């Protein structure tokens, strides 16, 4: 009994009727931590905070500052429900059947002494083996800090 | 193709510097005063403000200098790196690296210098900073370090060339140099 | 331990974050899953020779 | 697991906002999930349709093909 | 002066004129209009490409 | 963009000048207000606040004692309309 | 003896006999009408709830009308791209191939079919003129070979030794044709009778 | 050396005054930034040595003797650009004081520059996603610098919806690549390329055509080029064709390995509507820059039929393309910009309103320009006549080679469109060279002082005064000769294509 | 049902609804590369997530100060 899925049928519902801005902001939260929290059980507890940390802590809280500062202004049920019901049959993103209804396993081996973070190697190579990379984006973030004062700085 | 002797596939920041001919510290030269004058120039093709002639600010005689100074040394650091990678004439310059590299194996010390990084960061360090004087008027990259990935064999500096017997330099085997990957792999093959 | 290596539910069940012009491949195009089927349909066919 | 602390509190809400929409979409949730539970066949039928209709290399057609490389090798021994 | 002009400059005017008034509507700022197309454009990829003269026939349909 | 010609604000007008009491039930361009309608001030006030309650066009203090006539003020309409800005919501999306 | 006609046409990969395993036209051209009906449908059932999600906007109005299709554009149109794979199909077989007449005949039939269900508001000569025009689309493209020559584009006939890599000479008489894209110094005279016929100035006067 | 001197540039420019005069210098620093740029890189790139093709930065960027060329192209183009906001084009202070008002106007060129140049030397999914966001902000950027301005606000604002929906696409293909091969390096990928999906490497190309406004997704492109400003349009409508275009073809040279034929037709698909969309679109259209924005759609497709067919005649064809191209419209520009200072004043109907941004924004806004400045307009002529494809000019020949690789290939049905398509739009090029001279005689005999350049001051009344700027004069009248005289050297330049290399090599 | 494009019914009617959809979509390439990345065992993959958030952070930041200087420029009259 995934309880996973009931909270996406939810949301596909709070989507298709939402009426104001109020609702839309909701709905990136609402996408957000059900990425969150199915990230931090099964594949990465590491990306899980990550996105916590950068997406809800940096933009989010800057999605309703914004938003404060634009506007507040102002088929049926049967339809929606027909629409999620009939989109709800089919869930297979993939189509190789023999891929996805057998389970595999990995062996453990005990040649890594070294025992250390997803983060340290992902240290050890974007700071070493990928610097290019971490030097053009600390460049891209040095264009949208002048690129962000020259749009809205008015003088 | 005017293909020459391959000094060094990746040459080292300051072995770049300390091979400038006379004429690229002129071209350093050039660039360095060329920028204000191209500055002045601007304004006598035509003016910025008004139909005469008006000097720039002493302000922007500056700056463009600057530019000038870190657009100057470029040209210098691209045609030195020329005569290296076999592009450029580099008949003066492999009379000197021979004779260092020599010198090095004579004393019984690495050609390429110690180093503070363990075998992987010099090799990492190879494959970020070669060939990037090909992208050096986009953005710098520099080879700073003390790697040995530089594409060549040690034993071309053993035997001995036109008018070089008189320098009498004695040579040991390559197994008994310091900082060499021949020379460094005897106890651990895993380790330096 | 034996188990699934499927996509996150919300991957494949949101209303919006299911849609790209990858994914509808994945979904509703056959192109990529005839050819790796004829790989697996050799691995029988290349046993008796 | 911040959506395991805030599951509680939305389920209430979303009952007491709009409860007979709750009724449906909480009420057609465990179809599925008691459909998968007691091997009903059916969202397994409904997925088999699909393939069969775009083309795709269903369950069955595998099979099928396993059957011809069976059916010729056998003979191919006589 | 008859079926030459009708297969000629008179009869390329009020084709070209007809067609170019139905693609002036398109040209229009819209975030909505630019986005279904965008889309709708993703079809291509999943369609197999043996029924792009379908898509054509149709293309012309829509201009009517 | 304005929508309005002169027609649709003669036509309209009719039925703003049907709600009140008014002499003749026939009004045109050529009609008057004061003269045909037999408006005094504050009659005559209530009929030129409606029209800009339905038009949406205000008068100002200038044309006060300047209005003798109906056409007058179905020709300014159109020389004094303008559709209300829409917000960033509306016009682009 | 037949006339001696002048042969425009691009090469084309030749089927030979007991080849072309013909396709069902009734199966092919179900998959089309069934598939064209549901995106139409669909997509139209999809525009109206957006309708509904904001009218008061002219912007959403607007373009959901530019995207706004009949109610016999709905039946027009499946019909028609339906029609055409069945007739497109149905003439393939008998010709043995693909041809620009085949697809001129399908897609002209195709077209007034479904002109005359959602163009009813006109007088028939106007769609059967725009039937018999967009025939002609279908036609040049079938005849200029669809959107690529593919094996018998002169590049992929060139690395075959189709072309003219080599150079010419004229003591090598082919008495065999040559190929659509080969050329040679000398021909075989027969080869020459065979096209321009005897007559005017080929062997006789 | 851009890296280097656009940080110093950055500080530098906040920390003097904000005055034009200290702008304007400012902007010539900026070009001669951009020319040392060049002759460094010239004088450490050659076509001989980087025939094979050089990894550079851990393979992150491979550059070899085909990206080499466009980089160079990528910065003369911008030389040429930056004396358009370096000089004056008009010379009255009301119109040219757009182009000094805003500081970090050349700042935003040279973080596209950089942009620009890297973006065909992308061998690695991870940093071809970093680069193409470098250039794509950098042009959203560069569309709201006015942002005083309501319509080049709420063109960035269109822009940028846009951009960001190709980026996802693009995005949304390198993951699915890597999620079938589990390997980064394009390099890599080519050992796997019988074995990828090979239509993951199409909706990577999706995302590409978006960018560059081809059909049907050309709807936006027509509408940003139409509202932003004369000397923005200029920029954007040129710059990330040059260097996205290249990217394509680099892309289509790793397809073509496996030669798909389903890829092609889907592409050819796509050729064939912009062709159709590029030239009835502008035959019912009043403003130039509309107008234009419809060439450059046209123009657009006859290139890309020469990438589709990617074989040794499509290196030329597109090489000699992508060149007289670029020059053609930066002489058009160049013109338009120029040519704003005939226009009447009013002493009404319709109520046009003209704004500072725009001053040349209908094409009736022309007239006579064979009688004010006739060989200017003989210039306009001739760049017209080009885009029409009148030989010798250097259009025709455009136009002939790609004729050339697209029939080798087997296009027939695309060539036999490209000239139809050539043969529609050259109805709404003529409408241009109608407006300026064909009532020349009719208005021969005119008394009009209400010309915007007759505001100007009489200054001695004795000593010659141009009415033009030197330097955007003498770049005008350097790009016209080129296009009419192309005939003289044209083997020769043809010749230096034939050494451009693609992995060509044997 | 997704080839009759039903998601443009479940995003907003508003500018700033159509960069909520962007930044989803966006997201959905992230979660995709963090199941590549992780299953493979490979940390490649897991530093193209990082640059994935990171760029996708920026284009976050340059939309919203378009969008507050357009709608800054409706409401910039200023008189008082
Ligand atoms: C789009 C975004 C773009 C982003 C771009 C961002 C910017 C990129 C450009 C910068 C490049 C980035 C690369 C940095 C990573 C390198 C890290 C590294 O290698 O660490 C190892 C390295 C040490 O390891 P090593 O292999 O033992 O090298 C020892 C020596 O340092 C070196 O050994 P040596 O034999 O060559 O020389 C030893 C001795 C000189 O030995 C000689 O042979 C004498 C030469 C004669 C000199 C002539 C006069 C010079 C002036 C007096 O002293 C030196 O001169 C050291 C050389 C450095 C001089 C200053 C360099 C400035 C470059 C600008 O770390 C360093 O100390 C590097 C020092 C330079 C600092 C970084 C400079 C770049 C900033
Ligand atoms: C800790 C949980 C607390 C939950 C409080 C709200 C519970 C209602 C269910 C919402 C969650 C479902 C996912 C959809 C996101 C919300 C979108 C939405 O439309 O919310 C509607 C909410 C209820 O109002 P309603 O009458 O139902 O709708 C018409 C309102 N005129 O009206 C609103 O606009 C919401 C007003 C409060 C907004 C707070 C921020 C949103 C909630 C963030 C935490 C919840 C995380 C998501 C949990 C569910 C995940 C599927
Ligand atoms: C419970 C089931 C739930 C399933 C969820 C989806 C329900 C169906 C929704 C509509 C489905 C239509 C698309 C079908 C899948 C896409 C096409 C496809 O993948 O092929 C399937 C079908 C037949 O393919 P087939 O010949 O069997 O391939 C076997 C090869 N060994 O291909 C076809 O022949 C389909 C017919 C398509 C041709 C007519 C429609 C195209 C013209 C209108 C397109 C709309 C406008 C798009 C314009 C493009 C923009 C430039
Ligand atoms: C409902 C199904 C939706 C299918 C959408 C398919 C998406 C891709 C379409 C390709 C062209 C992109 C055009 C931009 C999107 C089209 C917008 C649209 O379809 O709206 C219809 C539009 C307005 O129609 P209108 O009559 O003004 O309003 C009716 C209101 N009741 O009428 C139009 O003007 C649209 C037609 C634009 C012209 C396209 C022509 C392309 C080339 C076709 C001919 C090929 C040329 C070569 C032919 C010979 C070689 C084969
Ligand atoms: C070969 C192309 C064949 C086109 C045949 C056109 C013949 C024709 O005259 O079409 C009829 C109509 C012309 O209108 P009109 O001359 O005024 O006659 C009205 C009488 N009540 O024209 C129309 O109004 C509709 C028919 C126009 C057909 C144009 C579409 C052709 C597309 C392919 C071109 C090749
Ligand atoms: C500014 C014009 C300077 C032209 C410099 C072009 C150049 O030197 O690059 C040549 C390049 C191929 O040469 P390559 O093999 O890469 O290396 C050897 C370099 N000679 O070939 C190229 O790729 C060049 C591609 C662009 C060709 C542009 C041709 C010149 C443009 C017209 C110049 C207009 C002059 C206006 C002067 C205004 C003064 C106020
Ligand atoms: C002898 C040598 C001569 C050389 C040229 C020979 C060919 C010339 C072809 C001309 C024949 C048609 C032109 C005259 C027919 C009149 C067309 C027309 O006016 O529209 C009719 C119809 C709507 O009717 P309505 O708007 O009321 O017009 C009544 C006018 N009496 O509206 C329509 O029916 C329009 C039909 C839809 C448009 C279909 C467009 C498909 C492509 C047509 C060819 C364009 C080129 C394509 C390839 C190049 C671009 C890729
Ligand atoms: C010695 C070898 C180098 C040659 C010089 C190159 C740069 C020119 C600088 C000269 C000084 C100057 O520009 O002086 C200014 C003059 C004259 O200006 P005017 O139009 O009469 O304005 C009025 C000036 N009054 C008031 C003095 C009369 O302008 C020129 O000459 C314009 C020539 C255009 C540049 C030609 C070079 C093209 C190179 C093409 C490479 C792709
Ligand atoms: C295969 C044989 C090739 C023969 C040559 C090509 C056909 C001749 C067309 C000349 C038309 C002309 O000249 O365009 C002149 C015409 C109209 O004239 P106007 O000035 O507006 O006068 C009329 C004034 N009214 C109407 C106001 C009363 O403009 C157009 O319709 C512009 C579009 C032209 C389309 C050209 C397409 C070419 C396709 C060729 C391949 C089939
Ligand atoms: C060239 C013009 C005549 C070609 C012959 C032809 O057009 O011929 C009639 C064609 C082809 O008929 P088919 O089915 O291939 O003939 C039987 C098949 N055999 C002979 C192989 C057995 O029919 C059509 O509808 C063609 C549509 C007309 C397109 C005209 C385009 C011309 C543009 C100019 C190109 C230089
Ligand atoms: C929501 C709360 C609402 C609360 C609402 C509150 C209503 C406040 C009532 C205001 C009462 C105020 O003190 C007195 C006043 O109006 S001053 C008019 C006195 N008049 C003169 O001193 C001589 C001049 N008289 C005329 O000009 C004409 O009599 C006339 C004005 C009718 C023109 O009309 P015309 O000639 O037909």
């Amino acid at each position: 009994m995934n309880l996973e899925i009931l909270d996406l049928s939810i949301l596909g519902f709070y989507s298709l009727i939402s009426s104001n801005s109020f609702e839309s902001i909701a709905i990136l939260v609402a996408t957000i931590m059900p990425v969150i929290t199915e990230l931090w059980y099964n594949y990465s507890q590491l990306f899980a905070l990550l996105y916590t940390l950068i997406y809800v802590g940096a933009v989010v809280i800057l999605f309703v500052f914004i938003l404060s500062v634009i506007n507040e202004k102002e088929s049926g049920l049967f339809i929606l429900i027909l629409v999620l019901l009939l989109d709800d049959l089919d869930d297979n993103e993939s189509n190789d059947n023999d891929y996805n209804n057998v389970y595999i396993t990995d062996y453990a081996d005990w040649f890594n002494n070294y025992n250390e973070s997803d983060l340290s190697v992902i240290g050890n190579l974007l700071f070493t083996e990928y610097a290019l990379l971490l030097l053009i984006i600390s460049f891209i973030l040095l264009m949208s800090i002048i690129g962000l004062i020259l749009i809205v700085k008015k003088d | 193709m005017e293909t020459y002797e391959l000094i060094d596939s990746d040459p080292k920041f300051s072995r770049v510097v300390r091979y400038f001919r006379p004429s690229d510290y002129l071209t350093w030269a050039l660039g360095t005063i060329g920028a204000p004058g191209l500055m002045v120039l601007f304004e006598k093709i035509e003016p910025a403000k008004g139909n005469t002639f008006k000097m720039p600010p002493p302000s922007i005689m500056r700056i463009a200098t600057t530019i000038g100074f870190f657009g100057g040394f470029y040209y210098a650091y691209t045609s030195s790196t020329k005569r290296f990678w076999g592009y450029s004439e580099n008949a003066k310059e492999v009379a000197k690296d021979r004779y260092e590299v020599k010198k090095a194996l004579s004393e019984k010390k690495s050609p390429y210098g110690s180093s503070l990084l363990n075998p992987y960061q010099q090799d990492m360090s190879a494959r970020n900073s070669t060939n990037s004087q090909l992208l050096l008027a986009i953005f710098p990259w520099f080879n700073v370090a003390n790697h040995q990935s530089h594409g060549i064999d040690l034993r071309k500096y053993y035997e001995v060339r036109d008018g070089e017997e008189n320098w009498n330099f004695t040579l040991p085997p390559l197994d008994q140099v310091k900082d060499l990957d021949v020379a460094q792999y005897k106890e651990y093959s895993n380790y330096p | 331990p034996y188990s699934n290596t499927r996509r996150p539910w919300v991957l494949r069940r949101h209303i919006i974050m299911k849609n790209s012009p990858t994914k509808w491949a994945r979904k509703y195009s056959s192109r990529r899953d005839e050819r790796e089927q004829e790989i697996k349909d050799d691995y029988i066919r290349g046993m008796g020779e | 697991p911040y959506l395991v602390a805030f599951r509680p509190a939305v389920l209430v809400f979303f009952f007491i906002r709009q409860p007979i929409g709750a009724g449906l979409l909480a009420g057609g949730f465990l179809f599925w999930q008691a459909d998968r539970h007691f091997n009903f066949g059916i969202r397994d039928n409904i997925h088999n349709f699909k393939q069969t209709i775009l083309g795709f290399p269903t369950q069955a057609s595998k099979w099928e093909t396993f059957k011809q490389v069976d059916a010729q090798k056998r003979a191919q021994l006589v | 002066r008859g079926i030459l002009q009708l297969f000629g400059p008179l009869g390329l005017w009020k084709l070209s004129t007809f067609i170019s008034s139905k693609l002036n509507k398109l040209v229009f700022l819209n975030i909505g209009f630019i986005l279904e197309i965008i889309v709708l454009s993703w079809l291509l990829i999943v369609f197999k490409v043996s029924l792009l003269k379908y898509i054509l026939l149709l293309i012309i349909f829509i201009i009517l | 963009a304005s929508t309005l010609t002169k027609e649709d604000v003669l036509t309209r007008s009719v039925s703003v000048l049907r709600g009140f009491e008014v002499k003749t039930k026939d009004i045109d361009l050529q009609t008057t207000f004061v003269q045909d309608l037999g408006m005094d001030s504050l009659d005559l006030n209530d009929a030129l606040v409606a029209l800009e309650e339905e038009f949406d066009v205000v008068f100002d203090d200038k044309t006060a004692n300047e209005i003798k006539t109906v056409g007058e003020v179905v020709d300014f309409v159109l020389a004094n309309y303008l559709p209300t800005e829409q917000s960033i919501n509306h016009t682009i999306r | 003896e037949q006339f001696h006609l002048p042969q425009p046409f691009w090469p084309t990969t030749k089927t030979k006999e007991g080849e072309y395993v013909p396709k069902d036209s009734i199966r092919e051209a179900s998959k089309v009408f069934i598939g064209s009906g549901v995106l139409l449908g669909g997509m139209h059932f999809r525009r109206l709830m957006q309708y509904k999600k904001g009218s008061a906007r002219p912007g959403l109005a607007k373009y959901l009308n530019l995207f706004s299709l009949s109610k016999s554009q709905l039946i027009g149109f499946p019909v028609a791209l339906g029609a055409f794979s069945f007739l497109s199909h149905s003439f393939a077989n008998l010709q043995e191939g693909q041809t620009a007449t085949g697809e001129f005949a399908a897609s002209s039939i195709a077209s007034l079919i479904g002109l005359s269900i959602f163009r009813t508001k006109k007088p028939l000569s106007s769609n059967v003129a725009i039937a018999v025009g967009m025939g002609s689309l279908f036609g040049f493209l079938t005849w200029a070979g669809n959107f690529n020559l593919g094996d018998n584009s002169y590049r992929a006939a060139l690395e075959a030794g189709n072309g003219n890599e080599g150079g010419f000479d004229n003591k090598v008489i082919k008495t065999e044709r040559q190929g659509f894209w080969e050329g040679v110094y000398r021909r075989p005279l027969s080869q020459t009778v065979e096209d321009l016929g005897e007559g005017r100035g080929i062997i006789t006067q | 050396m851009l890296f280097t001197s656009l940080l110093l540039i950055i500080v530098y420019g906040s920390l003097v005054n904000k005055s034009h005069l200290l702008t304007k210098l400012i902007n010539r620093l900026g070009l001669i930034i951009i020319i040392y740029t060049l002759l460094i890189h010239l004088n450490i790139n050659t076509l001989e040595n980087l025939s094979i093709g050089i990894n550079m930065f851990n393979n992150l960027l491979l550059i070899n003797s085909f990206n080499n060329t466009i980089i160079e192209l990528i910065l003369i183009i911008c030389i040429l650009y930056v004396l358009l906001i370096s000089f004056n084009i008009t010379g009255l202070s009301i119109i040219d004081n757009l182009n000094y008002s805003k500081r970090t106007f050349i700042v935003i060129v040279l973080f596209n520059i950089i942009g620009l140049t890297l973006l065909p030397l992308v061998n690695d999914i991870m940093i071809l996603f970093i680069i193409i966001e470098l250039q794509s902000y950098s042009l959203y950027l560069l569309t709201a610098i006015f942002n005083e301005s309501h319509n080049s606000t709420k063109s960035a604002l269109y822009y940028f919806i846009v951009g960001s929906i190709a980026s996802f696409i693009i995005l949304d293909a390198t993951v699915s690549i890597y999620d079938d091969l589990g390997l980064t390096n394009i390099q890599y990928i080519l050992m796997y390329i019988d074995k990828l999906e090979i239509f993951d490497l199409l909706c990577l190309l999706f995302g590409l055509f978006i960018k560059i406004g081809l059909a049907p997704f050309y709807s936006y492109s027509i509408t940003i080029y139409s509202l932003s400003p004369t000397i923005i349009t200029n920029y954007i409508s040129l710059m990330p064709k040059l260097s996205i275009l290249t990217l394509i073809y680099i892309i289509m040279h790793y397809i073509n390995i496996v030669n798909n034929t389903d890829l092609n037709y889907v592409i050819s698909f796509l050729i064939l509507i912009s062709m159709f969309i590029g030239s009835f679109g502008g035959l019912n259209v009043i403003r130039i820059k509309t107008l234009l924005a419809y060439s450059s759609l046209l123009n657009v497709s006859y290139m890309l039929l020469a990438i589709l067919s990617n074989s040794n005649e499509s290196i030329i064809a597109y090489i000699y393309y992508i060149i007289q191209y670029s020059l053609t419209h930066i002489n058009i520009f160049s013109i338009i910009l120029v040519i704003s200072i005939y226009l009447p004043i009013m002493n009404n109907m319709l109520n046009v309103m003209i704004t500072k941004y725009s001053p040349i924004e209908y094409i009736n806004q022309l007239k006579n320009l064979f009688i004010n400045n006739i060989f200017i307009a003989i210039a306009l002529c001739i760049s017209i006549f080009s885009l029409i494809g009148i030989p010798p000019l250097t259009g025709f020949y455009g136009k002939y080679l790609v004729l050339i690789s697209g029939l080798n290939n087997g296009y027939v049905l695309l060539s036999i469109v490209l000239i139809i398509a050539s043969s529609i739009s050259t109805v709404y090029y003529a409408t241009i060279l109608k407006v300026l001279s064909f009532d020349t005689l009719s208005f021969k005999d005119i008394i009009s002082n209400n010309l915007i350049i007759n505001t100007s001051p009489e200054n001695n009344n004795n000593e010659i005064k141009p009415e033009i700027s030197n330097v955007i004069s003498y770049v005008i009248s350097s790009l016209t000769l080129i296009i009419l005289l192309i005939i003289i050297q044209y083997e020769n330049i043809v010749k230096g294509a034939y050494l451009v290399l693609l992995y060509n090599w044997v | 049902m997704d080839l009759i494009l039903l998601m443009l019914v479940a995003v907003g009617l508003n500018i700033i609804d159509i960069y909520i959809m962007i930044e989803i979509l966006i997201m959905g390439c992230t979660v995709n590369t963090i199941y590549s990345a992780s299953l493979d065992n490979d940390m490649i993959g897991l530093i193209y997530s990082l640059i994935q958030i990171i760029i996708a952070g920026v284009e976050s930041a340059i939309g919203l100060s378009i969008l507050v200087n357009y709608n800054r420029i409706r409401n910039s009259e200023e008189i008082e």
